[PDB]
């Protein structure tokens, strides 16, 4: 579960929201020609890792085990 | 239409004087457009691309 997870950080340095930053966004501009490639990445948000599945691979905690017959003595 | 041919012509370059050609030419197909707001500041380069 989420609380089962080491401390994860993605390698190459990615931008995020803040009020403190160096990167100017711009809120408005010339986009006078709509004709420029209009590349709008979407909102600041949380980036889903392997969102496809909560149900991960379940590591067998079975350890090398020879099933051996057990008929317990009634007495 | 000129050029009575012979043998003894050896390299194409020698008789290359007689070959049909286009004399070149120039056309327009212009009117361009502006990038950003500056119509004066544009440049033009034509090539294979």
């Amino acid at each position: 579960e989420n609380a089962n997870l080491p401390a994860t950080e993605t390698d190459e340095e990615v931008l995020i929201v803040d009020e403190n930053g160096s990167v100017i966004v711009g809120g408005c501009q010339y986009d006078p020609d709509e004709s420029g490639p209009i590349y709008t990445k979407y909102r600041e948000a949380k980036a889903s890792t392997n969102s496809t599945h909560t149900p991960p691979t379940s590591i067998t905690n079975i350890q090398p085990y020879i099933t051996v017959y057990r008929w317990i003595r009634i007495a | 239409e000129s050029f009575q041919f012979s043998p003894s012509y050896v390299d194409v370059s020698s008789i290359s004087n007689f070959i049909i050609g286009e004399n070149e030419y120039h056309e327009i197909q212009g009117s361009i457009q502006q990038v950003c707001k500056d119509i004066n500041r544009v440049y033009l380069m034509e090539s294979e691309g």
